[PDB]
């Protein structure tokens, strides 16, 4: 076949041909180097405080943002079943506190549907962004 | 005797490709698990550029957190608009620097460019229908959009590209081998009114050719018509990254030094090449077009992905 | 279920948790241990397997665990931008929906 890569299109040859001609830009302009850092992903947010303290910070943040929640029982103290105002108008969330290490806890956030296989998490993601920011300020 | 056989095998391969396209949905093109990068509209333009470059993508759906709805696709066209606006208003550097994605429509109004009624397809629909719609996109990207089963809101599932369709075809239809008719005998190459420039042409003029001609790239030739390089809409992303205020009156040749070292190159072919070979290249590498050259390397035409799709769908 | 804006007494009044301690008869007094599915090494390998298939064409595409669906994924704030995500189901396929939003 006669399918090829045009050699003069490759950066190394193009640069060299511009340098050989004499144009100053050849020395001064450098190629774009996009350093793509390996992003570390985590579920939810970590806290170094202790259970009752953490749960207290969350509820305070929830209250100031205008959310409502169900009364928890003794078997599910570390679970928040909340509703947020933001066609169904009220978004449901489940927030769960987990223990990692002795001094380390993870706050898990879960979308739980709407109240009046194919769905958008973006309204959920937007609200959690507000919640994480509200929490970061109070700290 | 021999040209009769080549012809009927080509016909069989094409009928087979078309049936495949008629039997598959856009949903089928999707990987079993994949990522969808969406930008809030209040995000800065220059940060959105970094998000694209960091993630090795060239488009991203937009999300309006105020109205809780999708606000279209950020593409290289939006970035062309910004550079054109700045070049015409170099006093407004501060506005451009602090420009947010939702401010793009103000830039559009200031330049007088059309709204652009960007298409969409329901994933459940035949792939063949998404192909027909692809012949209208100049971006080469169309959002896959469904309905949220609870909010009834219109929502983005993915972004379909022409490359991805043609690669999906190539991977699943090895009958491409029997496309042995030289592309020169098919009348699928565009040869008339070739928009081109030279190495000394200022990059801003080349950028004007992209939107004024409705083309994704501009071939770069010497005085005698030899193909040397190309300037792509994609290159604009690196051009803004490396200083807009800096490269006001820079030549295309000079601007091309900003290209990353991982640039994969410009593909060329001749009139004697076959679509079997073309699809093989698409199968194995991201190729967006094949520039047709003669026996000595002079530019005679271009065969883009849209030309190949159009042949698959509509014929010669 | 009934909904209210009243913060549960156990987090605003020391008397409530104290009462629980003293009226003993165990695990409900402490938050559960983090499930192995939500560990950050499993989450990022899932990302790396998606990357290895698309950069090096090595292996197969990773199906996520059904446990982690609709749960929030986060990363460190960079350039005053919060990047959050959530793995959701679309028909029989899986979309990691990522959002970039500016913060203050
Ligand atoms: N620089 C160019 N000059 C003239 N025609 C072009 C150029 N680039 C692409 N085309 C043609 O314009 C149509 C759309 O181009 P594209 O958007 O690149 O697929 C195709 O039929 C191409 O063959």
């Amino acid at each position: 076949s006669t399918v090829s890569i045009l050699p003069t299109s490759l950066p190394q040859i193009h640069r060299a041909n511009m340098l050989a001609q004499g144009s100053p830009a050849a020395s001064k302009i450098s190629p774009l180097v996009t350093k793509k850092s390996k992003t570390r992903w985590h579920f939810g947010i970590r806290s170094r405080s202790y259970p009752l303290d953490v749960m207290g910070e969350i509820y305070i943040a929830l209250k100031n943002l205008g959310a409502e929640w169900a009364k928890p029982s003794e078997e599910d103290l570390w679970t928040i079943k909340l509703r947020w105002k933001y066609i169904p108008d009220l978004m449901k969330m489940v927030i769960q506190l987990f223990q990692i290490e002795t001094n380390n806890y993870l706050v898990d956030f879960k979308f739980d549907g709407w109240e009046s296989s194919t769905f958008s998490a973006y309204p959920f993601l937007h609200l959690t962004t507000k919640l994480i920011m509200e929490l970061a300020v109070n700290s | 005797d021999s040209q009769e056989k080549v012809s009927i095998e080509q016909q069989l391969a094409v009928e087979s490709i078309r049936k495949f396209l008629n039997s598959k949905t856009s949903y089928d093109v999707l990987p079993v698990s994949y990522r969808l990068i969406v930008l809030d509209t209040s995000l800065l333009v220059k940060k959105s550029l970094n998000v694209l470059l960091q993630n090795s993508i060239v488009s991203a759906p937009l999300w309006d957190s105020k109205t809780s709805r999708f606000a279209g696709l950020l593409t290289t066209t939006d970035f062309i608009n910004v550079i054109q606006y700045y070049f015409s208003n170099p006093d407004k550097f501060e506005l451009v620097d602090k420009l947010q994605l939702d401010g793009l429509k103000d830039i559009e109004r200031a330049l007088g460019v059309d709204q652009l009624d960007t298409a969409s397809i329901h994933p459940s629909r035949p792939l063949f229908e998404a192909c027909l719609k692809m012949l209208e996109s100049r971006s080469g990207r169309i959002p896959l959009i469904d309905q949220d089963e609870e909010t009834h809101r219109e929502i983005v599932v993915s972004v379909l590209t022409q490359y991805r369709i043609l690669k999906f075809v190539a991977l699943n239809c090895r009958e491409t081998h029997f496309l042995k008719i030289p592309i020169g005998d098919l009348n699928i190459i565009t040869q008339d009114n070739m928009k081109s420039c030279q190495m000394t042409t200022p990059v801003i003029d080349v950028i004007q050719m992209l939107t004024q001609g409705r083309v994704s790239s501009v071939p770069i030739i010497d005085e005698n018509g030899y193909l040397i390089n190309v300037y792509e809409a994609y290159d604009v992303l690196g051009l803004i990254k490396g200083g807009i205020y800096n490269d006001l009156s820079l030549s295309v040749g000079e601007a091309l030094m900003r290209r990353s070292d991982d640039f994969e190159g410009v593909y060329t072919c001749t009139k004697n090449d076959k679509l079997s070979t073309i699809m093989d290249n698409i199968r194995k590498a991201r190729v967006h077009r094949f520039f047709v050259v003669d026996d000595v390397g002079r530019l005679v035409g271009v065969l883009t992905l849209s030309d190949i799709l159009k042949y698959i769908l509509l014929g010669s | 279920m009934e909904y209210t804006t009243d913060i549960p007494a156990v987090f605003t009044d020391p008397s409530v948790m104290e009462r629980y301690y003293y009226t003993l008869d165990t695990s409900w007094l402490t938050p559960p241990q983090l499930p192995p599915q939500l560990e950050n090494v499993i989450l990022n390998k899932y990302y790396a397997t998606q990357d290895q298939f698309n950069e090096n064409n090595s292996g197969a595409l990773p199906i996520p665990n059904h446990v982690v669906l609709n749960h929030l994924v986060t990363s460190s704030i960079k350039h005053n931008t919060l990047c959050v995500a959530s793995i959701v189901r679309y028909k029989q396929k899986y979309v990691t929906q990522i959002l970039y939003t500016p913060i203050e």
